[PDB]
DNA sequence: TGCGAAATTCCATGACA
DNA sequence: ATTGTCATGGAATTTCGCA
DNA sequence: TGCGAAATTCCATGACA
DNA sequence: ATTGTCATGGAATTTCGCA
């Protein structure tokens, strides 16, 4: 502090001054002769009170805060004690947006087998049909085949109605949902463990993780759009109809229908496909596991040039899910327990819980 | 001629009255010819207008090219020719009080009925809600003459509910003389 | 039709039929042994028919289509007829989304002078505070700076009394605004013309085309959150100190403030830059222009590798704005009259009106 | 010494009783002292609290280095004297009954009184929607002693208003019998 | 053994609240 | 404790029909 | 006439309803 | 008849301090 500036004044040489310079008193200040100007050079005690009035402003980051000081000072290494401060204002870190991608998609295996995981999800709220207002949607992540059930709301009870009519069919070893009401409540593990069916969540706010059933709502809001078209939306009645034309629309990339890949022969349906007439069942079923393995998989894209990946240990902050107005879009920052792959994680959250979280959904922390 | 495919033929019929269960009265059984696959649909009435409602279920599913049943009121009506001929679906009737099926379906019958009458005795009214277990019984039991369940037999792959536990489907002696107090 | 099928069977060579495959009759019907196998060749007077249950079925596109169509069938140039219909399909073009991008952006010049164009927009409902619930946001297109009004309503007269206060220091030339009832009243035209002040607006439902006022907006609801952390939202007091803090913060792109630019001088604010403290005036304001002029432009990115441009006389069809549940999210085909510019057009709309349009609210009508 | 720059020092000032226009009674006269500028400001009072409010409007604008000013008891209060503290303004008083600005200032000052004058006979109660073009008119002034008006030189460009009638700024003979009746 | 055109495959675009 | 997806229609590439 | 480190510039990311 | 914008903080590049 008043320390190093004065053997400073009295032409010695301290680290991080360059002796090049003439450093001299005025107005009971520490001045220095700089290309830019003339500017102040505040005692070490000083600075970090100056770069906070700075800051404070407008809640500047980096080179607007610098270029403030700079006006009226000069120190050496500036931009770490600016950074220093960044670092500790809680606002700026729970307000500001990142400057980060996350890492490229996974893209998971496909199922193995029709009945290893059903992917699910309402849709809605829906114009009334019937007194109806929401679709629960079933995917089968082999398939693709779908079942479309009409629910007067995204309840468990109407939910576990559904399935019971589903599973009749069969019994899947996995099923997949998102972390609505209807399918976190106990009554709905429950009568998963009853049945003995795995329940599996995706991380939450991040229907990306969902995909497969995403994906075929689409195409249900699609389908039920087309058909609609200058009538009123009474959808209920064409359900049915809309679960049957898509689970028998083809892949272009697959080259398959969703009911193929179930039955391995379509049913009476109009352009049914006929290769396999001359087959036996048994011959059918065995060029279809083989139809099975060998279909298209994707693999996961390039990175972004400036992606950031999840280290354990690192301060990263959770999105805020429905933030209100005016509020920051970011929760305080969170510690990384576990990097379950490169783009899930579990965090501690301050509270702390334990948290298992998507990447998309965080942001690492600036300026550690 | 060419080998039998599933959604070759469906075979349907009613079984009932039964005890009300929610109200429901009959079950509308569809067996599917060469799989040997069971769907099952509770009905309030043996009419063309159930029999459209529950099958309309099913055909959202998967649509048979023939349909098979006896020559029940239910199935003889015009209203259901023409359900059948608008989905095209062809119907096939068995003659009058000689019903014909084939072995494999008469015995998927026979151990629907008699698998049904074990369990509906001690709670003639839970039937209802039995169902679904009825049907993944049926339909993950064994077939002596292939060497495959319908479910094998539909999907290509085992089922994740194997019933190893093949029942005796008959009656104890306290089923018997429990069955013939709710007559009596 | 008949005829050449006839032809066709007796072995004469019919344009379009491969030579090299036995043609024959069956059950009635014209067939061709194919390498796929056995396909029926339907006359031509049965095509349209055959495409269009074929594609009815789930609405698909052109492979998905031809796919069903493959089973029972073939003839020669299939994926002709099949286009043709998708380009008939009224449904299909209204509800199926585009798979072009844009053009790439353009970056306009700079106003040149302080004044020369105001950008102007509403921000809110926020929460109450003193009964006020919006902000009108003025941003001086040269500059940068900016004015913060507090209204109870977006609405004219609250936007007429506001500008009456700001338009005492100076009068623009240009008024630019989005389309908001606000703005678009003849009441306010009526207060513009008065003045002389020239209207300009945004194509509809584009705020982009706003970006210089919007981009201020984010910062101003920005500063307004960190400020008000921890704290109940009450903002109506913060907004001259946001104003402020806004119009004195640097953009480290360009290297100086707004009020900077508007003014060349500091005010008595914090970390007021001394820089020309003793130039006169007149050196200062000298300074200032040579400033104005040098500052740097953006230029327009690269294409993306799918992004289409709108030619005169192209069928066209613009986004519906606020879609309704299950209704499609394009209006009719339409077509391009002028092109304003590579990302702006007026089209005629089916009714028919002139509309000035941007790019990103329109797709070109696939299959001509 | 270092040349005369716009924020350097602001010189305010009341002006009223007036007739009421929209509740209104006083004008906070705000004169920039380099460039010329003026910002007006209707009080209902020339109360600490009217000049505080007002002045808070425009240093969220721009803050003066200096602001001058008579002494006003708005302007003696220790109210006044936190607020400027505050914003680390500081004030200065000319003594008492003996004002003293520039020559600038001054003849500003004037023109001002004159102008409002003038427009408020025969519409003494429409002066509060005059406010903006009478600042407007200030602004675009031709200075004579130097070559620009107050416009030019705080923003270092034309305006898009030139007000090239320069007027009579004085009273005509029908305005001078009307502002002897309205006293009468 | 190479041509023009038709078929197929590729793949960015966008939307699933 | 978990993880994008896939219809779409121009463009790009490959294959076909014929020689 | 070249080194290590600090300063500056670059620039993808994301959000303005 | 009109048209994206620009704070942000790591990374990349350039400049500085010294020799
Ligand atoms: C309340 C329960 C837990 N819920 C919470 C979240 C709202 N959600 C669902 C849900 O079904 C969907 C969606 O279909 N989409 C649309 C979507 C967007 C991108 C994509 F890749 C696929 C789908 N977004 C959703 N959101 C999570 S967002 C991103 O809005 O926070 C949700 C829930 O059921
Ligand atoms: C009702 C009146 C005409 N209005 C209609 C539209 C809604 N709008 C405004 C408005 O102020 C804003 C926005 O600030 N943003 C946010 C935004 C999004 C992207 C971007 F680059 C900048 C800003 N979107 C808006 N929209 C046009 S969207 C794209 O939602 O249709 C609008 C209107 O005042
Ligand atoms: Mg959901
Ligand atoms: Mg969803
Ligand atoms: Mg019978
Ligand atoms: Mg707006
Ligand atoms: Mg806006
Ligand atoms: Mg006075
Ligand atoms: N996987
Ligand atoms: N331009
Ligand atoms: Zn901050
Ligand atoms: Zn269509």
């Amino acid at each position: 502090l008043d320390a190093e500036l004065d053997q400073l004044l009295q032409g010695h040489y301290i680290k991080g001054y360059p002796k090049q310079y003439t450093y001299f008193l005025e107005d009971g200040k520490v001045k220095v002769s700089r290309p830019e100007g003339v500017k102040i050079i505040p005692p070490q005690s000083d600075r970090q009170k100056i770069v906070l009035q700075a800051h404070n402003l407008a809640h500047t980051g980096r080179e607007a805060t610098l270029l403030k000081i700079a006006n009226l000072y000069w120190w050496p290494n500036m931009r770490k004690d600016v950074v220093k401060q960044l670092g500790r204002c809680q606002q700026c870190l729970i307000t500001n947006a990142s400057n980060k991608a996350s890492g490229p998609i996974l893209r998971p295996d496909r199922p193995q087998k029709p009945f290893d995981k059903f992917f699910i999800d309402y849709i809605g709220p829906l114009p009334p049909s019937q007194g109806y207002l929401y679709v629960l949607v079933v995917v089968d992540g082999m398939t693709g085949f779908t079942w479309l059930y009409p629910t007067k709301a995204p309840s468990t009870s109407a939910t576990v109605k559904s399935l019971n009519v589903l599973t009749s069919i069969a019994i899947p070893k996995v099923i997949h949902s998102d972390q609505g009401a209807a399918f976190t409540s106990s009554t709905f593990a429950e009568w998963a463990k009853e049945r003995g069916i795995h329940l599996e969540f995706s991380t939450p706010y991040h229907p990306q993780s969902s995909g497969k059933v995403e994906r075929k709502n689409s195409d249900i809001k699609r389908l039920l759009t087309k058909l609609l078209v200058g009538r009123p939306t009474k959808w209920y009645d064409l359900l049915p109809v809309v679960q049957l034309a898509l689970n028998n629309t083809y892949s272009p990339v697959l080259k398959y229908t969703p009911h193929q890949l179930l039955f391995g022969i379509d049913s009476n349906t109009p352009f049914a496909n006929q290769d396999t007439l001359d087959l036996t069942r048994e011959e059918e079923l065995s060029l279809l596991q083989e139809i099975r393995t060998s279909l298209y998989h994707p693999s996961t894209p390039p990175a972004s040039s400036r992606s950031w990946s999840p280290v354990v240990g690192q301060l990263v902050q959770e999105r805020v899910a429905r933030p209100a107005s005016l509020r920051p879009r970011w929760h305080k920052p969170s510690t990384v327990l576990k990097v379950l792959n490169p783009r899930t994680v579990v965090i501690l959250d301050h509270l702390g819980n334990n948290r298992t979280v998507s990447i998309d959904n965080l942001k690492p922390t600036s300026h550690q | 001629d060419r080998p039998q495919k599933p959604f070759d033929k469906f075979f349907i019929d009613y079984i009932g009255p039964l005890p009300p269960s929610q109200g429901y009265l009959y079950v509308l059984v569809v067996v599917d010819g060469m799989t040997g696959f069971t769907w099952l649909y509770p009905t309030k009435a043996p009419s063309t207008s159930a029999t459209v409602k529950s099958l309309n279920v099913l055909t959202s599913i998967a649509i048979p090219k023939v349909i098979h049943s006896d020559q029940g009121a239910a199935f003889t009506s015009s209203t259901f020719a023409e359900w059948a001929k608008e989905r095209g679906i062809h119907l096939e009737f068995s003659t009058p009080y000689h019903p014909q099926s084939s072995g494999k379906v008469e015995r998927k019958n026979s151990d629907i009925k008699r698998l049904l009458t074990k369990l509906l005795v001690g709670r003639p009214t839970k039937w209802y809600d039995l169902l679904p277990v009825v049907q993944l019984a049926l339909n993950n039991t064994y077939s002596p003459v292939l060497k495959y369940t319908p479910h094998q037999l539909l999907f290509g792959i085992d089922s994740n509910t194997p019933f190893a536990n093949q029942d005796t489907l008959d009656l104890t002696r306290e089923e018997e003389l429990s069955l013939l107090q709710e007559i009596r």
